[PDB]
């Protein structure tokens, strides 16, 4: 099913995962249908975790 | 267009249907043209598609109306793709992909209790499923007057093609249980895409305006008594007041009763009286729900005018605009059918050949309304809106010279005794591919010295088809913006893969420093004395 989301998320909703860096819960959370918020109230256990997950991958290189 | 060259797209998107579709039971299409009053074809698979471009709003505002079904067929059945019903290739993907297609669009539409103009029986069936799951719900019954769902399953029930995910799809809403979700919330089918729609439009951008219709052709049997006497005036208000409680996304509420004269269909009703009635109803709703709503997010109310001189009259819009009246609609549009007539004519058009033949429908045009509504009512231009269909209309045993018909012949068109759409008679009839405005198969275009409009013609026993073209829409929008307009409107939105709406936007003057293009197929076609029927009896 997940590709559901994938094609209008990313279609128009969202350019990627690591703009999900700009939210708050609540302004999150406003913005869904059923077919999200019935299988969405997960989402920012791991992908806030997603948006500082590229932290150090330009940093760790500092030799 | 001196002389220069343009060149076709080598495919016109090409998904599934149409090269199955050729041999189905009743597509009797041939290119040369015939009586077969049925054929399916769809519209992805002589499709140009969509291109964006600077959408800065102030202009006459491009709208469409909508209605349900794509296969659209007198008595409908359940289930789909199998000729009773298809989808015509209309997923709703195409406009979830271009969300700043129309600054306006037109739903459609809700029922009235005791109204058998809707229909008398299966809505009424609806009406007696309130009337027995509501009380079950401690929910109150409704009197005539209110308004009611016309297909709960149809309407919230479904999910294929209204662009939502599989699972969405709920079995539970027939007639016994269904009142528990008729509200915004509860949102599914079309009334979840539309929802989604505005939503989306917002979110890369700017806005959508979303109005509604009541009523139609067929359907204006209970306005008169609706309007006649308060006590079902006061049902129906408090309905609306209902309606935008549990659905507040909609911006518009428009009765289209047809006509303040009397009109349309022996099912309607009317008393001279009605047309005097009709403005007591809106001044009535529009205090009501100036009342329930405020003025910063007030509801719109706008009227179908008629585009025929003497009914404009009786339409008493120079009452309408001392009582309340955002807009007005120009519907000058069905000034030709293929049955009615006695002679081949055309849907409309900008300019009459002089005159109005026999004192018929034929041989009007849109020039004439505006000349009288501006100054003989006194009406804004910024109030009117044009009114457009996005289909052609046929006619068979034709000559040009004296308009003669075969007096009972229903000529082929898509659907089942309705109109040719033109991807189907570009597929067929017409060049949009090598730089000249022509027939191809056998079939020619003709433009009318008189009139100026263009047809398609063929030389067989007849076959003659009244047509729109990319170079006529490309004009109506220069037209129609120089011509002051509050809008001008599509009918219905389901009928262009991008032919002719396209040419809309270029039209109206929207811009990007494309799909295709057309300069050389902006020429016109053969130049006939399509003589008025006053220039035949001459």
């Amino acid at each position: 099913y997940s590709q559901s989301l994938a094609d209008t998320l990313l279609g128009l909703g969202y350019r990627s995962i690591f703009d999900i860096a700009k939210v708050s819960r609540q302004r999150f959370i406003k913005r869904h249908d059923e077919s999200l918020l019935g299988n969405g109230a997960v989402i920012f256990d791991k992908a806030v975790s997603m948006a500082n997950q590229v932290l150090q991958k330009y940093r760790k290189n500092r030799l | 267009v001196k002389p220069t060259e343009n060149i076709p797209s080598p495919i016109l998107v090409e998904d599934k249907y149409t090269e199955e579709t050729y041999s189905r039971p009743d597509v009797n299409f041939k290119e040369d043209g015939s009586q077969g009053n049925l054929s399916y074809t769809a519209t992805r698979v002589c499709a140009p598609m969509y291109n964006h471009y600077v959408g800065d709003k102030t202009k006459p505002k491009l709208s469409a109306y909508i209605t349900d079904w794509c296969q659209y067929d007198a008595r409908l059945d359940g289930g789909g793709s199998k000729e009773e019903e298809r989808g015509r290739g209309f997923d709703l993907a195409t406009l979830m992909q271009n969300p700043a297609t129309y600054d306006r669009l037109i739903f459609s539409f809700l029922g009235i209790c005791g109204d058998i103009g809707n229909k008398s029986k299966k809505v009424q069936e609806v009406w007696d499923g309130w009337n027995a799951q509501a009380p079950s719900l401690g929910l109150p019954q409704i009197g005539k007057g209110h308004i009611v769902p016309l297909d709960p399953y149809g309407d919230l029930g479904t999910a294929r093609n209204v662009g939502l995910p599989p699972e969405s799809a709920d079995t539970s809403i027939e007639s016994g249980t269904f009142l528990p979700y008729y509200q915004q919330n509860r949102a599914a089918g079309l009334l979840g895409g539309l929802r989604e729609l505005q939503k989306k439009a917002h979110a890369m951008g700017h806005k959508l305006d979303l109005a509604f219709s009541i009523g139609g052709w067929s359907l204006s049997s209970y306005f008169s008594a609706l309007a006649e006497n308060p006590d079902e005036r006061r049902v129906f208000v408090a309905s609306v007041v209902d309606f935008f409680v549990r659905f507040p996304m909609f911006s518009c509420v428009d009765i289209d009763w047809e006509y303040p004269g009397g009109g349309g269909d022996e099912g309607n009703i009317s008393s001279d009286k009605d047309g005097e009635n009709y403005v007591l109803l809106i001044k009535e709703l529009r205090s009501a729900l100036d009342s329930r709503f405020g003025y910063s997010n007030r509801k719109e109310i706008s009227i179908a005018c008629s585009g025929v001189k003497a009914k404009l009259k009786k339409s008493n819009i120079d009452q309408l605009v001392a009582n309340g009246l955002d807009n007005i609609y120009l519907m000058s549009y069905d000034f030709f059918g293929t049955i009615w007539a006695d002679y081949i004519g055309h849907h409309t058009n900008l300019y009459s050949p002089k005159d109005p033949g026999e004192q018929e429908l034929f041989d009007l045009s849109a020039e004439a309304a505006i000349d009288y509504l501006h100054n003989e009512l006194g009406i804004p231009m910024e109030k009117i809106h044009l009114g457009y269909a996005n289909y052609g209309r046929s006619a068979v045993g034709g000559d040009l010279t004296t308009r003669q018909y075969t007096k009972n012949g229903p000529a082929l068109g898509t659907m089942e005794n309705g109109a040719p759409e033109f991807f189907d008679i570009v597929k067929n009839y017409m060049d949009a591919e090598h730089s000249l405005s022509m027939g191809k198969n056998g079939f020619v275009l003709m433009t009318d010295t008189n009139a100026d409009a263009d047809f398609l013609f063929s030389e067989a026993k007849g076959h003659f088809i009244s047509l729109d073209t990319p170079r006529t829409v490309k004009q109506k929008g220069e037209y129609a913006a120089k011509n002051k307009l509050g809008g001008v409107f599509s009918w219905s939105g389901d009928q262009d893969c991008g032919l002719l709406a396209n040419a809309a936007r270029e039209g109206l003057g929207y811009v990007a420093d494309e799909t295709i293009d057309m300069g050389p197929l902006y020429n016109p076609g053969k130049e006939i004395y399509l003589k008025s029927i006053s220039e035949i009896k001459s």
